[PDB]
């Protein structure tokens, strides 16, 4: 119901009463615990608003020859860290608020990742649909270039990213005009926006991100006694029933991976309808029914379903659309006991009320949602590495390997006197697989895993510390803020 | 069914001691670990991060480490006969097709086995 | 102790084997059965994408499978006849209400048991 | 290994029962029990209900219980005895440098035990 | 059909008097014994686990409950269980209508001429 702006600043604020007596006491400065107290109230109100906001109103030509002049905004919330990572919203319905609060979202979600980006967020206020591919160009490109002279783009001061309605096509064209014009001279001029092509210095296993870092998200809760014991499920994703609300980027390989390991989907739904198969749906077969005809709508191995997909009996439930889907309204009629936010906070904060009397998991966006901010950052040190990740590890780790296997072959044939190749020493099924297929998606994918990991102990840990108990998205803003009140602390 | 716990009731005699009495306790502890066994394997897979999943006996199990008599192992000893032997009841029955007439059948199992006894000892 | 453990010497010597010289590769395979259906049947449970779920014994478990002798039946036998021993103690020193007097409760719990057998032999 | 068994016949005859005749039902039921205790001690975790999670035994743990005879107890303690028999020839053929020697390292052990009763008799 | 309060307490006060229940279904699914289900056992199993599904001493029934071939036939739930399209599909010869015009008027005509009796609502459930 609320705009997203408040409800950003009341999870702020109910982290930062949380964690305030804890920075106190970590706090080691040379004041009484009196003035440390101010300190950290201080730096608290520092953190919480926005620090720049561009306001931009530059024009562009059309091809039909008129003139128009477009408005474009773009937000920093933090400069804890340098540089400033966000995306960037080709839609109407842009505000100057909603990038602020989406701004102050990346700079938490950011944290929660380990991801050294302050939080950023762009948005100019035009329909791509009315405009040609090469009127987008023009817009793209002079947006680029407003940016920059303002330092509101660059390698070392705000790296941008895709969002709605923009895709690698126009991280082309930004990169394109910031390593032509004012950033001509800087040897990491492509390092300026992620989200690239491949030919662009884009990093392999981008497109499969966010999707594969909602499948290591659910998987590590999944996998915890402590949290499928509260609910009325068992450990693991064998006969797991999800739903995926909305067949994007993310929801077709958050699919994709949950289908992998034994999750089943028995719904699919997205603007314009909804299927439904309590047998399974096969992400392939959807996957290329989108493609050819552009909806889920009329799939022939599932079921029309008439009525509201985030109210389908099953297990997990994937919001991966719009916003604020899931409200006070529909909220006590759901039937799942897992919720993994594959958007940009799609429950409203009196949804999470009933959540939690109710018993339901809510895996927070802060966290699950950063599959793609992590290989973001991965691919913002790609662009300053100059060198694809493996490129002279790859040939290099496999002789090693070979090695490995050969010297237990030949110390065990030595051992009982048997000739060369009595005792072969190959790599198994598995093995075999990641080690001729290795490329820098290997690499990025486990790095990845690795991350959201890491995280969720973190979220666990504190959680457990607090005994929030199923509010991981509280414990998850008590971490980000900590994290980011430490290094304003350990400053001046 | 008294004649077979009458034979245990003599084995007792000659062995100079009850049943269980060497082995209850050993038994006890041995099923206890394998529980807690059970329990440190699965918190190791599934609870590494806090949560513990115990692994505790049924009210028929507990029933059975915490009220564990010699009472106990003559009557599962006795169920193990009076079923052993209803098997070969009725083996003996399908064999003969003697149908419902269990008692040629016995007579039939219970000759058979004293003649062997006889046999292979030789009279001579 | 030494007089219970001495009840076990003279049973040995009348069974002519050490206990346990007949069941302890029986008892030591059958409990590496058990925690081996556990796993086969939680991994059937579970799928085989979740990765193996290895159930093993405890380190104590492990190193009483590993160390299985004789002097592990008697000491366990020795403690379920202490313990034993003490649960009639305290019943008895309760039901005659002697509070911190266990001697006196463990003669005249004595004293019942060998009367029991005089009594009933006639 | 006929000796040995021939040992465990002494015994019988010498105990009047067959090996396992009195626990072989009592060992089953705690086989089936203890598996029970698992199967119900995680539905009662994870709130289901029924037999959700089915804890049965192996193929191999299957054919121990079905069929338990006398004759799974001589070779179970037969394969002991060969087993820990087999440990004390190695351990002197390494101690007296024997090498293959296997029949010295047996001999010479043999002689040792024969001795020790004879020397603590008297 | 329906185990709610009329139904459980119809199915405890008719298993007293001799007779047997052989299935019992919710908007959640159905269970089937032909031997006899115990009222208690499957009240406390509702009372647990908060339905009826994975009762231990009944087995699943995919099929209509409805349409189960018994004796007595109870709807205590919703209004138009029995329609003049599953009218001419049941089994039992009484439908004791525990809830509140659970029949069709149609469904009423198809069960006069099958000689099937229909003790009314506002007779039954008062
Ligand atoms: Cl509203
Ligand atoms: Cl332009
Ligand atoms: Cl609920
Ligand atoms: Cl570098
Ligand atoms: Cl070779
Ligand atoms: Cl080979
Ligand atoms: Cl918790
Ligand atoms: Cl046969
Ligand atoms: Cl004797
Ligand atoms: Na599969
Ligand atoms: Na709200
Ligand atoms: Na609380
Ligand atoms: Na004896
Ligand atoms: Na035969
Ligand atoms: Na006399
Ligand atoms: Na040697």
């Amino acid at each position: 119901d609320p705009n997203f702006f408040k409800m950003v600043e009341g999870f702020f604020d109910r982290g930062a009463s949380i964690v305030e007596d804890k920075l106190v006491k970590d706090l080691r400065t040379q004041e009484s615990e009196e003035q440390k107290r101010n300190r950290v109230r201080g730096i608290l109100r520092i953190i919480k608003p926005c620090n720049h906001v561009l306001s931009l109103s530059f024009p562009i030509r059309r091809d039909d020859g008129s003139w128009e002049v477009i408005e474009g905004y773009r937000a920093q919330h933090s400069q804890h860290r340098t540089p400033c990572k966000g995306g960037i919203r080709y839609s109407t319905d842009v505000s100057v608020d909603e990038v602020k609060a989406l701004a102050s979202l990346m700079t938490y979600k950011c944290a929660v990742v380990d991801v050294p980006f302050g939080g950023a967020k762009a948005g100019v206020k035009i329909n791509p649909k009315n405009y040609t591919e090469n009127e987008l160009e023009k817009i793209t490109r002079r947006f680029t270039m407003e940016l920059a002279k303002k330092g509101f783009i660059g390698p070392g001061v705000d790296v941008p990213a895709p969002d709605m309605n923009t895709g690698e096509r126009e991280m082309s064209w930004i990169a394109d005009t910031y390593a032509s014009t004012i950033g001509h001279y800087d040897i990491n001029a492509h390092a300026c926006v992620t989200g690239k092509p491949i030919s662009q210095g884009g990093i392999h296993g981008r497109i499969s991100a966010t999707g594969r870092g909602v499948f290591h998200g659910i998987e590590n809760f999944i996998n915890e006694a402590s949290y499928m014991s509260i609910l009325g499920m068992t450990p693991g994703f064998r006969d797991k029933t999800f739903v995926v609300q909305g067949f994007g980027n993310v929801g077709l390989h958050s699919m994709r991976y949950l289908h992998r390991f034994g999750a089943k989907c028995i719904a699919v739904g997205e603007s314009d309808g909804s299927i439904w198969n309590p047998d399974g749906i096969d992400p392939k077969e959807l996957e290329d029914f989108k493609l050819q005809h552009g909806s889920i709508l009329g799939f022939p191995k599932a079921k029309p379903y008439e009525g509201s997909i985030l109210e389908v009996d099953c297990d997990i439930l994937i919001p991966a659309a719009t916003e604020k889907q899931l409200t006070k309204s529909n909220a006590p009629r759901v039937k799942a006991k897992i919720i993994a936010e594959g958007a940009n906070g799609p429950t409203t904060p009196e949804a999470d009320k009933i959540f939690l009397e109710r018993n339901i998991l809510v895996i927070p966006d802060l966290y699950l949602n950063a599959g793609g901010v992590t290989v973001s950052y991965f691919e913002w040190l790609k662009n300053l590495n100059h060198v694809s990740y493996g490129r002279l590890t790859f040939k290099y780790e496999r002789d090693s390997n070979y090695h490995l296997l050969l010297s237990v072959q030949e110390s065990l044939e030595r051992k009982f006197g048997k000739h060369g190749g009595t005792i072969p020493i190959v790599p198994t099924a598995e093995f075999q697989d990641s080690i001729s297929g290795a490329s820098e998606k290997d690499i990025v994918h486990s790095a990845l895993a690795y991350t959201m990991e890491r995280s969720a102990r973190q979220i666990m840990h504190t959680a457990m510390k607090y005994n929030l108990g199923l509010d991981l998205r509280t414990a998850a803003y008590v971490n980000a803020i900590e994290k980011v009140f430490k290094v304003y602390s350990e400053a001046g | 069914g008294g004649v077979t716990v009458s034979y245990f009731e003599w084995l007792k005699n000659l062995n100079h001691v009850s049943y269980g009495r060497l082995t209850f306790k050993y038994e006890r502890d041995s099923n206890y670990h394998l529980l807690l066994s059970v329990q440190e394997s699965l918190e190791r897979k599934f609870g590494k991060h806090g949560g513990t999943i115990p692994i505790v006996p049924t009210a028929e199990f507990q029933d059975s480490i915490s009220g564990a008599s010699e009472k106990d192992i003559v009557h599962s000893a006795l169920a193990y006969t009076m079923e052993r032997s209803a098997r070969q009841i009725m083996h003996t029955a399908m064999k003969y097709n003697l149908g419902l007439d269990l008692r040629t059948a016995a007579y039939v199992n219970a000759i058979e086995k004293v003649f062997k006894v006889y046999s292979e000892a030789g009279v001579t």
